[PDB]
């Protein structure tokens, strides 16, 4: 009687590559990958998840927040994770603004990037002692305050020129922005101009004709020049009609560096001012963040690590992740496909 | 794999074992017995489960949007971005892939010596009572039924039973 | 390999086989016989062809220009892109490399195993008329001459004909 | 008598590398490596190729058509891949115009990079009813149209103050470019202005003194002032003497959004537009394009795809490719060298 | 008797990770890891390196020598490594400078980018001969030269407008900068203005109201304009007191491409211009460069190659380097941990 | 490894042999010998050392700051360039990681190997006085003590000396 060794014969589906037998026929598989399925966004495990810049700021806009909109003002909390949930952000209020005009729309987006943001206290000028002689402080309605009654950004100061006096049109004065925040922080500096009637125009300043205006920090320069006749039809506004509309840009000034603009009659000198340190991850998701998720994935919302890989449409993604692969991977568990004798 | 190929071992299995992954058959005028080795298929399941382990605990970066990007503005620079998330994204795919087929290489490369390590394990309780045939078997002087077998694969077998030369213990 | 070194396999090998890769050899007073075994040479043939295909089905993303980049504006951008671009071709050259060395090391490595199954096939057709010396070796008998030693690498080979004890099939 | 197993000895001049015996000599080797020969530019085997812009546009470059220079209009069809042959790329003809003095010049491989492109229908603006004052359109020989006789680029319209009328200077005039094109197309508006002899200057307008302009699309702002006196000697040109020239800028209009330009005399107003979608893969070739290939380097132009990997000088690839590696490497084929005993 | 084989049991506090068998203890360890010390930084074994623009101008730091300050001038040698020493570099001395209001402070660090850097040879324009008039070139005390006496920056030439004659306000004048290098090179021109008293404005020029400049080269526009009452308190200057102060910008001209600027009253025009060519790789380091090292991190200064990987800050570094890795790794020399029996 | 449980090789080691890594053992009334075999040491050496060679001939490229970036100028770029620098490092940290992984894989698996190899030297000397156990030992007729042993160890053991058959050479 003999005695030999042998190995099983069963069903074997499933198929592994391998680099000595090619690809082969196999008993079991313990498959690595899975394709995810695309679900709302989460909550980060381990981490500050921002969506909104400050929540409680009801009726308002991260744009309304980042501009200083009466009433919308409040704790703009930290985060090493953020989500950018608009793309091209929008005002809920307040003074027309002519948004398409300047790169204004991605501030709050910018703001985001930063871990730690906070408006600043005082002031980075005093408006009334301009250069271009003493300035009353316009307001105007559809920026309402605490009280109620005529307002504007805390953010600027709109600097209207006293009474007849000494009233007229001037030659560019130019401008020195100090630094006011701290370290290492980023200084935000937001500022602006306005236009009218050509009649309003020399009721309220000195002159008919456009006004021009430059910005110089660190190395970026921009210019620009008023429009005197009839504007675009007001837009995201606080709803009441006026003649005129406002031009609204940042400059964002360096660590320590201090910042220039050049102006004439209608000038939003800046007042209050972003102070940003620190770094968030920011990832394009869309609120609100229900509940808790491993993972933050662009195309898919929230996700659970389930096996070490995924198959899928891939982008980027926050937190404890599966790894994207090109193909469904298994591994082999059993032995190769043997014929019955 | 070649080993079996070469050396004259069985072309195909028995489908009669459901208990184990590799074991032992019996031959004569008793029928054709099978048996199985629960000691190899568990280290063949311990091999695989620690490969396991050691692919599950590859970390990497994690690829979101950059901070001063800007949509509006920075779209070139914004291109290149997509541009490396997408070269990093294959790369590591690529190295993954690798791994994995290196792991299941070693995975089926080694039933072969799984059954040269059993050959030595029957070796070991017989006594020169067979030959090595090197066909991975042996030529016993007595007849072994499947109660007999299963003796051998629970590793319970030593024969002063059928009277022949003992390896002592 | 080390395996060679270790057990006392030759150093070297007999020039006289341009048949195939691995083989068996024959001594004596009637000379010095070689012959050659094909099953083996196929099987590491076959190893080295597959894992070329595995080699060559490895796919990687296409490295273009940028279609935002503007020679003359971005330089910086594109300084950045060129960058991107070299980073990429070194680090995927090095994952080749590896692979590759990986294979070559198993190619290698086998051929000790080959010979190994090899003892297995010879020891298969002898009877116990021959002892294993663990040399690699058999002490036969009788004596076998290049006429005798062909049909042994044939697989025709069982011994009635010197009569020494057959292992029946 | 003994009988023993062996394995082969032979010529072993291949050398190959291993992790655990060091470097070998070994029998044989499949070699994975070539290294291509530079060869000239072809067609890409599976796709689409773009040379040139539109071909069938004769005597006409890419910047022509591009800019919409008369008889140079036609079906820019679409591709996959492009081939960006002009690195400085240059007009054919047409009035003079100051190519350095803006980014003008990458217009066309600018159009390249997208997979569809397509000039507009109709106008993106009134040039006649401008802000300003009514317009007669400037047309001058050296831009032949269909017929013969004086035109201009498709492009743009220049504004030539009617006749004497109310003609004289003004301050900026402000004006809105609409939007135009459709779904998630980008709009390429191509815009400039026109300076001459101070008495000619005089003539045309009403002014004497330098003109200023500016652009502001979405974010990037650009700002441009007149030459008086002398210029350079003409260029590029259709070929006939005039003495002023002309400055020519694109701006890029995102998914949606308007743009603004400001002007004083001598405008050209944008009025036909590009309109473009899509992507298509660029590399840096050559023309003519001969034949088909598997791959196009931007080093060795046409390649066909023989072993999987390549040594050689890496560069920029599209298509079906083969590797690049650093050194040339060899798979084994054969056994260790054994020497004879 | 009984024979049989085995292997060692001895002390195994080593611990190496495997595929098949999990984390084992082992005999013995190789390590392919260190963590390197900060030490300060060094000479590039194989390579030149560069930290100072030029060494022997002495009490001249690197934008000293890049604005051509007298007596700061010397063979600007080539390397083909580079360290970058000042982040926020700064002047010495001449004439009073506003630094922040353009980008003018990064100039050194982007010449140093280059491997090979070369003031010109005379003058990129005639400044007595420009627009608007014959110019007298002004000088000032705190810009002595070779002898001692007024002078002023290599660079630029002051353009004061001659004696009363024609002395007045003028719109912009324009002007090209002709390209003046060779071959390949990059051109760099350093330009800027001159403001003052307004007294002091119509003592020098005719005019007291603000004066507007405009930069044009390859793509790349910025816009100016000028401040007329008291300035930033005089610093990184030659220590004499002025009223006056002075904004200084450079503008990149391709390979082979032209430029241009505008100007009114107080212009500086370029003169002698920066010609580079090649590229240095730049890290950042801190002088002084102390001995010889195999690899430069930005981290940890010089470093000498030891083991093939290293574990610590990971950061920018150039030369015989060792690689970054996660953990310290270790290969196994020795034996699996077996208890005795 | 597997084998070494599934075959009955001994379960732990001997720490009698601080003189190499792998050897023999001898049982008896005259006590317990124990020898170490210096080649197989040897061997093991090489193939680390070599390995290790292997391991310490990677290259990759520089990583430095590029020429037209500008701190104060262009950070957004400069952030990209961080990110690429970042990413670079991971990733080649994985691939390197790996290739330690497979490579201490085989140091450790070959261990079982050798001490197959050092099985079919010691079979080499004897003749057929004692036979093959599988369990990597054999049962000599003879008694062996520690000189007995150290003379197999250094392989000049032959025994006429216990005239028992012997291997021819
Ligand atoms: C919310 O809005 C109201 C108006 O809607 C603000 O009240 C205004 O406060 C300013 C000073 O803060 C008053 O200006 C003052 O005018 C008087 C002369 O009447 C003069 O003596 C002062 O020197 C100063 O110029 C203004 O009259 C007043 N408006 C009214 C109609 O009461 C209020 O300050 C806002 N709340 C906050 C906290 O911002
Ligand atoms: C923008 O400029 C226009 C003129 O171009 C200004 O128009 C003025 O608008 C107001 C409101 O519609 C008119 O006031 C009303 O007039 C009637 C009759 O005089 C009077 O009964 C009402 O009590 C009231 O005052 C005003 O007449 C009209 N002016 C003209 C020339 O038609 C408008 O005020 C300007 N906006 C800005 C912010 O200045
Ligand atoms: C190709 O160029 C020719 C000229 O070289 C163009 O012909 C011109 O056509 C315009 C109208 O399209 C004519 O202007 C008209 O003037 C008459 C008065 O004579 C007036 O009644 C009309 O209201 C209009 O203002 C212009 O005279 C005419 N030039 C000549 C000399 O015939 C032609 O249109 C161009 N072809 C195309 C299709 O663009
Ligand atoms: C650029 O401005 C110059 C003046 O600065 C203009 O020069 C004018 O050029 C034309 C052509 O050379 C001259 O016309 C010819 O004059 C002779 C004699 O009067 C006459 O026989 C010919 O039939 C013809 O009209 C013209 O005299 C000359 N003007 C002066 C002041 O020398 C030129 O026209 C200007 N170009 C532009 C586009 O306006
Ligand atoms: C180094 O500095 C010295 C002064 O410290 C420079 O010498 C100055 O040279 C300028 C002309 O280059 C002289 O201006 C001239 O004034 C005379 C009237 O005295 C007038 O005839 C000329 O038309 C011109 O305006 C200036 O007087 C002279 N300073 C002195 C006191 O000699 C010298 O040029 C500098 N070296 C170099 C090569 O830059
Ligand atoms: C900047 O403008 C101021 C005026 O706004 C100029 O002030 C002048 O400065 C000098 C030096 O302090 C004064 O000169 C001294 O005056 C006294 C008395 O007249 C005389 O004894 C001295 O010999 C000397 O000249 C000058 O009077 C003063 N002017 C006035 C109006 O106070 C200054 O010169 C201007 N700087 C620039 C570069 O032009
Ligand atoms: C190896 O695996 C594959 C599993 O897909 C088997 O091939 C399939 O057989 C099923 C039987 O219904 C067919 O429906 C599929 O179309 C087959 N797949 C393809 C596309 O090839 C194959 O039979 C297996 N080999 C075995 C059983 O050893
Ligand atoms: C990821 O995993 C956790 C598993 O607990 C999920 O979080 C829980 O969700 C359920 C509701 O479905 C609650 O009862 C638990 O209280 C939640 N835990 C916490 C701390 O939030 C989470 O929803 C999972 N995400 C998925 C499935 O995508
Ligand atoms: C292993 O391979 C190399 C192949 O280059 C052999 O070494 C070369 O021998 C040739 C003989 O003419 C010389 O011309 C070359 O200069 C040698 N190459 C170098 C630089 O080493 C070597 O002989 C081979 N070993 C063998 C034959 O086993
Ligand atoms: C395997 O290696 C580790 C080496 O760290 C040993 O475990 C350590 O034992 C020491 C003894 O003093 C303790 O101080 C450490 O706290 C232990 N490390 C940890 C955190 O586990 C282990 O004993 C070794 N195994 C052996 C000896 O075979
Ligand atoms: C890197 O290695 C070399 C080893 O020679 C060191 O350079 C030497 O430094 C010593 C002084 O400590 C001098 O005596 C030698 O003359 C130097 N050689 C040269 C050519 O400079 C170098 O300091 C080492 N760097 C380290 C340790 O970080
Ligand atoms: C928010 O705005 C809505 C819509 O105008 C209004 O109905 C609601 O009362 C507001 N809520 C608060 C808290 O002011
Ligand atoms: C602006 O409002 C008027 C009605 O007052 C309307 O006729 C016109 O279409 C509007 N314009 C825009 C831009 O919608
Ligand atoms: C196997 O043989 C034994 C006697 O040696 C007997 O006890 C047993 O029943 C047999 N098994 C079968 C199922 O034939
Ligand atoms: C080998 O021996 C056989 C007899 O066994 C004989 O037929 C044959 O000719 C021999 N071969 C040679 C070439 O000596
Ligand atoms: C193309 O036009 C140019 C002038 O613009 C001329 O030199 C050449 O002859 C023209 N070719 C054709 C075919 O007319
Ligand atoms: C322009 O043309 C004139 C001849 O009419 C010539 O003298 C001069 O050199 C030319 N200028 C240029 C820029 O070549
Ligand atoms: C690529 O292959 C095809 C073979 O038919 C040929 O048309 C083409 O010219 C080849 N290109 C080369 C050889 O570069
Ligand atoms: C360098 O400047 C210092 C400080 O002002 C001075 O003491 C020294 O004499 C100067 N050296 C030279 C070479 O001019
Ligand atoms: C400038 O100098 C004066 C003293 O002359 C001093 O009072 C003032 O604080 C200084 N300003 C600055 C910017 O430090
Ligand atoms: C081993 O036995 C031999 C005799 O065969 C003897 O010479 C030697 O002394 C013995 N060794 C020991 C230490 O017992």
């Amino acid at each position: 009687d003999r005695i030999c060794t042998g190995i099983t014969s069963s069903n074997s589906p499933h198929v592994v590559k391998t680099a000595t037998q090619g690809e082969v026929n196999v008993t079991g598989v313990i498959p690595l990958t899975t394709t995810p399925t695309k679900s709302h966004f989460a909550n980060l495990k381990g981490t500050e998840t921002r969506g909104k810049l400050c929540p409680k700021c009801l009726n308002c806009t991260d744009l309304d927040v980042a501009l200083g909109r009466p009433k919308c003002t409040g704790k703009i909390p930290s985060a090493r994770v953020s989500i950018l949930h608009e793309v091209r952000p929008v005002t809920s209020g307040c003074f027309p603004i002519m948004h398409d005009r300047t790169k204004i729309r991605q501030l709050p987006n910018l703001l985001r990037g930063y871990e730690h943001i906070r408006l600043s206290t005082h002031n980075v000028i005093n408006a009334e002692n301009a250069p271009g002689g003493p300035y009353k402080i316009g307001t105007s309605g559809s920026c309402p305050n605490i009280t109620n009654g005529n307002g504007f950004f805390a953010t600027m100061a709109w600097a209207v020129p006293k009474n007849d006096k000494n009233k007229t049109a001037t030659n560019p004065l130019t401008i020195e922005v100090p630094y006011i925040c701290t370290e290492g922080e980023d200084q935000i500096t937001v500022w602006g101009f306005h236009s009218d009637n050509e009649t309003q125009m020399a009721k309220l300043y000195g002159d008919s004709k456009p006004q021009k205006f430059t910005s110089s920090a660190n190395g970026v320069t921009t210019h620009y020049v008023s429009q005197i006749g009839g504007f675009p039809n007001q837009t995201e506004d606080g709803g009441l009609p006026q003649s005129g509309r406002i031009v609204v840009d940042y400059m964002v000034q360096k660590s320590g560096k201090t910042g220039t603009i050049t102006y004439q009659r209608g000038i939003l000198l800046p007042q209050k001012v972003w102070c940003a340190s620190g770094r968030s991850k920011v990832i394009k998701g869309s609120l609100p963040l229900i509940g808790e998720a491993d993972c933050l994935h662009e195309k898919y919302g929230g996700l659970n690590k389930s096996k070490p890989y995924y198959t899928g449409e891939h982008a980027k993604a926050i937190g404890n992740c599966p790894i994207w692969v090109k193909t469904p991977l298994k591994l082999a568990n059993g032995t190769k496909y043997r014929p019955p004798a | 794999g070649f080993f079996g190929a070469i050396a004259g071992f069985l072309e195909g299995g028995w489908e009669g074992m459901i208990a184990g992954w590799h074991g032992y058959t019996s031959h004569g005028a008793h029928g054709v017995a099978v048996a199985a080795d629960l000691k190899s298929t568990q280290e063949a399941i311990n091999k695989i489960t620690k490969n396991l382990n050691s692919l599950s605990e590859l970390e990497v970066k994690n690829l979101q949007r950059l901070s001063g990007a800007m949509d509006e503005l920075h779209n070139e620079i914004l291109e290149l971005d997509e541009k490396v998330d997408d070269l990093r994204a294959d790369t590591i795919s690529s190295q993954i892939e690798l791994a994995v087929l290196l792991s299941n290489e070693g995975i089926i490369n080694s039933e072969d010596e799984h059954l040269l390590a059993l050959e030595r394990k029957l070796k070991k309780m017989l006594g020169p009572s067979a030959v090595e045939i090197g066909n991975g078997c042996f030529e016993t002087k007595h007849k072994c039924n499947q109660t007999c077998l299963d003796r051998i694969a629970a590793g319970t077998f030593d024969a002063g039973e059928f009277s022949l030369p003992t390896f002592d213990s």
